[PDB]
């Protein structure tokens, strides 16, 4: 229901970002499209994903010095060190996922903000990624200009 | 009219959690992975290593490079001579090449031994040179792991008390004798009537040799082995003995059959045993049965400034000759020693026994400038902190850890949708 | 003053989430209620709190292998390991608190967004959790419908 | 009109900081806590441990389970026989049960000793069997901590040079003698006129026994103890001596009163001492005063493939009998040994001395499938990384750390309000 | 373009927070000022910076116990420990930077929110830090009152 | 009209990344830094340390505090007496002050040695007291690093078999003799006709001394050194020997010229050597050539309850007197020993040799209540985890790590602008 929410859909049905519209005759019956020209999201996602390399390269570049003269594997010590390293990798992961989440959401706020400023102010925001465009001052070619579908 | 961007996911989308935001995605990619492991020898620091070798790393060989298991640049880092071996220089048997091995390097590569194998047919009353070989290289490897440098000490200061004893010679030893130990025998000792006087000797392990500090010496404390008292008494009176003492009179080596049982193999005759011991620098003393005295004349000098675990390379002939695996077994039983072993026969490019394709592959790492770990499983670069299987010790450097691939966490890829709050 | 702010109150006075109203006769004098029917916040808080178990279980499940043949406690080494582990627990804590903070705030944005879309668009947002409802088109039964008090 | 949700806190609300958001709350709950510690014995891996015991873990006992300190499933994991003990098998005194202890397990549980206590009244010229006991179990525990396996070696290859010496027998030793050491005495040695010839012997510690590799042997290097030379000279000529040598003639054990003062307790008469030593496999030699020769006939074989710290269980009788705490003191002075000790008397269910309620509680952990740490303070499960008090070493596994409860951080609970920005 | 965006400027030109205005005659030509009286941002920045001391003091206060009887430096082990500690310091840094980023942005949202509520509701928000003030009900002394320039 | 706050940056602004938000700034400040390192001595725990010293830490000195290198509060923590030294108490040479050093402290500070230097001109047939000194303090430091406590044992229980031997005296030793070793000589041994009987003795190292547990004893196992057999035979018959044995007859010390070469400096005459050994408590035996017997009469008692690496302070005279650096070299070759050394001459305030400004600075840390690390490079407070240069081992406590300043990350300062999303 507009950028603060993610909804579920059944068997078929494409997942992603769609245009959804509202009332009309009183009461209306809603409607959801089949995805827009949001190529900015596509590009922003690619950039965000590639930006994860910095955090990963730092982790890969970190390997502890060691020296064992012993002739038989100290399996349990070996496994303990791995487990700790994996634990550290776990935290970094959680940080990266959140970092993508937050920056993508901000990129989505930037998308909505540009749309607001193109019907200014015929748009009228109703929370992020939602607008009350009054079908009075704004016909159909108008909304097409404002929301690109 | 209300117009909204609508966010939705499929059954194909799975949820990934974050600290401060979650992500929906359809695909995942692992965050990192395993670093390959290459078999063979290498070094983590090209500016601090030393190799000791023979013809197979001797750039002065007439058939170089075809006779060599390493290219020119690696060869320059070896102290090698065709025909040489640590053990050959230790004893100096007649007519064998007698190379002065010496050098410094925190990482050490040992690639000889083969020039004293059964094939060489050295006798010199040796009880079992293969056993001697294993014991010798055991002591070398043990002392080298804790040392920065190593040098042959080709002549110890020695002194015999006896004024009648003369230098021994044997038909079984090319009608001469080892450089070490020195063999002194008393012509006049005849068991007739004449027993002779107990023989005495000192030898000194120096605190330095040239530019090399000596904190430790690998020496052989040799003695004769007799089948029993009866067979000994056809040569001397009493029981056989040869005892080694420090400057205070502590027994540090030898064989004393006044208290210890004879163990000579029956009807073999007299034999010499030559166990190696690691000794501090100092002046040592010897007491022997009158007839036969043996005196150490060489050592290997080591410091205690530290080193890395060493690398020992299998040193055997092609199938046509008689080899041993004494350096393998010496390496196996010694802490801090890593053994490089071929899986196919030695087949050379110059001769049968020189310039083997597998060995050149195994040694090619010596080699590289980006090795960060060296282990008994092989060596790695610094790609990731992980490997699929354990790196067997001994090992040193920036060494990877084994984890299951399943434990390596993933990241969202493909079409991605953010999520936060409870959405309800 | 509406979801971007947390204010303090004296001795008595309940803390929590309240309804606050504005002007009128010019100039008015403000007014704050005595907490609403925000049971969604109550449920969201419970869910958020229970979601902390994942981060905690991961920490508890991580215990380093060890082996000591020594007969007397190495107290200082012992204490150093504990201190490091506690330090690690400190970071995780800070991450969890922020994670609750941020997701609760997002849950509060979702609460406000639903309210906006129920008086659409009689609401008119004025920053998160604030609205200019013009007491002209909207009487009292109206605002009751929109803001549930 | 402006309508707002209003966020406010009380004096009862405190602020919690986060990286990317703070939280106001009234209550806090600790993030985690301490793991309980259970006294007694246990294992971290049920598939790799071995117990050695006596009647109290012998499932073939006629009174089982009432005679047992462990249930059937744990008993199957013990190598036990009623009446047996490591030390009893070490010496083999007459009429005592002589069990062949052997097995493999990285974790080891030792629960005997009691069947050779003062109560058993074994004499056999023993100077002090309690002292011998402590020294024996000290050497066992020391060798077992570094070993995967253990086996009795019930017969060493031995050889005496003397052709006249015969096998000793004593009234104080049931009119026979130990299985080990063997006692050979020379009838003809009489101090009259006749001194006799110095006695000699070899014994061999093998490189293996059945399927068990031997890298180390615990053996006793026994000797007689005399009050002085004068009291010795009513039996033999010269000074008493019995010396043990390796194959080269290095003195490794014995008693030599030609250089060492006599220390026999006055008017006690002759006594035998039997210190245990850890020896490498090989053939060893003996020289003794003519009259009396002692020769080791058994050992315990160990490998050096590694083990975990061991668990030793207090092995004493009920109050009615005479016990010792030799295995406690042996354990206390030995690295890598963990001792399990009762706090109340042994009171059995089958007899006085079998099936004790406290011991069954202390051993019940042997037991569980979810022990992750074993320590001198007891054992733990893998609940949290923390414990309220230290886990005393020795210890191994996933072992918890001590921290003060105050240092354990908290999380907000109850009514919660987010905060970010400066709010001003 | 208003708080969801940071723009670049050339050689001269001051960086910071400015007032920017829009259309008019149709079509207008935009205009950006020379920084406002945002002393609240100055104070908020100082407070945020000083709040970093808590995270830093915790790190400085954590030094692992050690004991070496050895007479010659174990250089590689020494360097490995440092590298790990530096790695840990790296993560904390990344957390602190984000913590400043997020709390500053929230402080900027609080600044904008106060401005909204001072022309209420002549303001009309258009994404954070942007407003459609209709130059009809609101002259110049009005906008001066609302936006303090 | 659209009115907006506008966010913009210059070429002067650089971008800093965060997990959940980035920051633009013009300036950066480092997140943390290096902790200073102070040369000299200190302690990490004021409630558990002990100092051992001489006049330079003796608060009972008539010239205190001007004669002292530490103030009153530190002096109270020293066990010191003017004129004393560990070595002086070890031997007890005639007329020298004989202080009973004893105390407990996990951290130990040793600040003497100088009262037995060449300046003191002690002879007593000493071969080389400087060498003896170095060997003595080596053994003290070695035993002290693993011990909680230390005490002089000023009298060992001793027993000589000989009934004719009498207590030796020397002109070179003030016409008397050391407290330790005791010198017994046989008047009647004359090489004429009369050789005498081999001398015997026992001495006992106790399991405790007063309140101090003894697990280890530092003792001297002295002997005479002769140029050769010929020079010895003007005093006794046979070869010189003096051998030390444990209770079983294992040779643990001494000098035996029946097997070991004579090493006496030519025409020097008889000399005594006194190497220190670390021995377990027990009763030990001695056998000597008839004429001369030496018997240890003192020791230093140590436990094995653990300690920290020790601190040894340079103990030398002002330039006017003859010093040595024996305690420096002893410290240098001993694990766990940290040496404090001045860089300028000793110039005192009370006399030439007492109350030096540099030494007071170097010792002032003993001193402080906020030292968290002590190392061979000096000591630190707990400011940061980092130092600019390595802290040389030995070291203990909360010790800083070396990192390059470049690797220390920064934080944004000055005018700051947030950034998130892609902004495009
Ligand atoms: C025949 O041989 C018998 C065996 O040799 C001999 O019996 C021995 O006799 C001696 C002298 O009477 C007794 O000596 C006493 O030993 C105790 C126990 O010491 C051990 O344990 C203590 C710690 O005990 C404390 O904690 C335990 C729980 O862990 C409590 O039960 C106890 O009540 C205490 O609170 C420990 O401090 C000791 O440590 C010493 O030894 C170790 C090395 O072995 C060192 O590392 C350490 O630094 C220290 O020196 C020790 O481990 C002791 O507390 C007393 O002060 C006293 O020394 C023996 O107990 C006794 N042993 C046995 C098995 O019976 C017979 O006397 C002899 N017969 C004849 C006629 O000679
Ligand atoms: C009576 O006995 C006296 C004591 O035995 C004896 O005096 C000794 O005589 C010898 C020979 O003249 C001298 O030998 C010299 O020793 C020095 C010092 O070596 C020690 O320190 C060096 C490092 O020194 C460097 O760093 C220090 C600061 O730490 C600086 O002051 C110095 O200027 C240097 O820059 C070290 O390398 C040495 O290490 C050796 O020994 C250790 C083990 O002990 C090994 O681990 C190591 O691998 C190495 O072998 C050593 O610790 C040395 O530098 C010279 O080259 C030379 O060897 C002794 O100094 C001297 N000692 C005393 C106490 O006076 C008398 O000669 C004798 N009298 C008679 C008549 O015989
Ligand atoms: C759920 O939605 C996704 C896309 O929103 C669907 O993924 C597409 O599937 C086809 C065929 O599998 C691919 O060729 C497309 O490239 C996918 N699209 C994207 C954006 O990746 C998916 O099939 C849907 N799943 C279900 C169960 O209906
Ligand atoms: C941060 O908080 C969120 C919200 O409480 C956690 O999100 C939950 O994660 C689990 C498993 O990842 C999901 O099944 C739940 O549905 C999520 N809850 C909600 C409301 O979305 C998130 O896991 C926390 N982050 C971390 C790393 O623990
Ligand atoms: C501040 O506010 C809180 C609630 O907003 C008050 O907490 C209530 O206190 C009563 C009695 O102590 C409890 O029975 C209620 O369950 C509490 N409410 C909640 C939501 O937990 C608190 O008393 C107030 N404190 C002050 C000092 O006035
Ligand atoms: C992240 O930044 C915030 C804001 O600078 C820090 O919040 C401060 O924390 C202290 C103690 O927790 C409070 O007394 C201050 O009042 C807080 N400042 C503000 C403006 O709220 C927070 O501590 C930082 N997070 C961490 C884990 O360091
Ligand atoms: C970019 O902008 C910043 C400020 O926005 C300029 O920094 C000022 O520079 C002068 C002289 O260097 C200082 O005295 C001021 O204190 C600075 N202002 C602030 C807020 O710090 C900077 O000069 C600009 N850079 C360029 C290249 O034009
Ligand atoms: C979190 O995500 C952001 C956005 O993907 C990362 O920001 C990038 O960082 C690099 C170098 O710091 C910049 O050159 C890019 O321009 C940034 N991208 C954007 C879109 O701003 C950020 O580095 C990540 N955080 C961490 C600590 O890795
Ligand atoms: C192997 As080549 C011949 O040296
Ligand atoms: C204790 As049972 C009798 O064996
Ligand atoms: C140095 As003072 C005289 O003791």
């Amino acid at each position: 229901f507009g950028l603060l929410f993610v909804g579920f859909v059944a068997g078929g049905v494409a997942g992603g970002y769609f245009w959804g519209r509202s009332n009309g005759g009183g009461g209306g019956a809603s409607v959801s499209s089949t995805q827009a020209g949001f190529d900015k999201i596509g590009k922003d996602i690619q950039q965000l994903r590639n930006d994860t390399n910095a955090a990963i390269e730092g982790f890969n570049g970190r390997i502890a010095h060691d020296e064992q003269a012993i002739k038989n594997l100290a399996k349990e010590i070996e496994d303990a060190r791995a487990e700790a390293l994996v634990g550290e990798l776990g935290i970094i992961r959680s940080l990266i996922v959140a970092n993508i989440s937050m920056n993508l959401k901000e990129s989505l706020y930037e998308l909505a903000n540009q749309i607001t400023k193109r019907g200014g102010g015929i748009a009228q925001e109703a929370g992020p990624g939602c607008w009350y465009v009054d079908s009075e001052n704004c016909d159909a070619s108008c909304k097409e200009y404002i929301f690109n579908f | 009219e209300l117009i909204c961007i609508v966010q939705r996911v499929n059954e194909s989308f799975s949820l990934h959690s974050g600290f401060g935001g979650n992500v929906y995605s359809m695909k995942t990619e692992p965050m990192t992975g395993f670093t390959n492991v290459t078999k063979g020898a290498s070094v983590i620091n090209q500016k601090d290593w030393i190799g000791f070798g023979d013809s197979r790393t001797d750039l002065t060989n007439d058939q170089f490079p075809a006779s060599s298991d390493v290219p020119l640049a690696v060869a320059k880092k070896f102290r090698s001579l065709s025909g040489a071996s640590l053990m050959l220089s230790a004893f100096g048997p007649p007519g064998k090449v007698d190379y002065l091995y010496q050098g410094c390097g925190k990482e050490k590569v040992f690639y000889e031994g083969v020039n004293w194998s059964p094939e060489a047919g050295i006798d010199c009353f040796g009880s079992n040179w293969t056993q001697t070989k294993k014991d010798f290289y055991s002591r070398i490897y043990e002392a080298a792991r804790s040392s920065t440098c190593m040098t042959l000490v080709n002549s110890l200061d020695t002194k015999i008390s006896s004024t009648t004893a003369t230098a021994g010679t044997a038909s079984s030893c090319s009608s001469s004798w080892m450089k070490s130990p020195l063999w002194y025998a008393e012509s006049s000792v005849n068991p007739p009537q004449v027993c002779g006087t107990e023989q005495s000797a000192t030898f000194t392990l120096p605190t330095s040799f040239g530019i090399y500090k000596c904190n430790k010496h690998v020496v052989q404390l040799c003695y004769f082995v007799y089948e029993n008292k009866a067979k000994f008494n056809t040569f001397g009176c009493g029981d056989y003995y040869q005892n080694y003492y420090d400057g205070n009179g502590n027994l540090i080596g030898g064989m004393d059959n006044r208290v210890a049982a004879y163990r000579g193999i029956a009807n073999a005759g007299v034999k010499i045993e030559c166990p190696s011991k690691i000794l501090n620098p100092g002046t040592y003393s010897i007491k022997s049965t009158p007839r036969f005295l043996l005196v150490p004349k060489r050592s290997y000098c080591f410091d205690t400034d530290g080193g890395y675990p060493i690398q020992v390379v299998q040193s055997e002939w092609s199938a046509s000759r008689r080899s041993d695996n004494a350096t393998e077994e010496a390496c196996l039983q010694t802490e801090g020693c890593i053994f490089i072993k071929k899986t196919t026969p030695y087949v050379g490019e110059a001769d049968d026994n020189h310039g083997d394709i597998e060995m050149r592959q195994l040694l090619s790492g010596l080699g590289n400038n980006d090795t960060v770990c060296v282990s008994q499983s092989g060596y790695t670069k610094g790609e990731t902190p992980f490997v699929k299987d354990y790196l067997s010790p001994p090992k040193y450097g920036r060494c990877q850890l084994k984890t299951d691939s399943g434990r390596i966490p993933t990241l969202p890829s493909g079409l991605i949708i953010p999520q936060a709050g409870t959405d309800s």
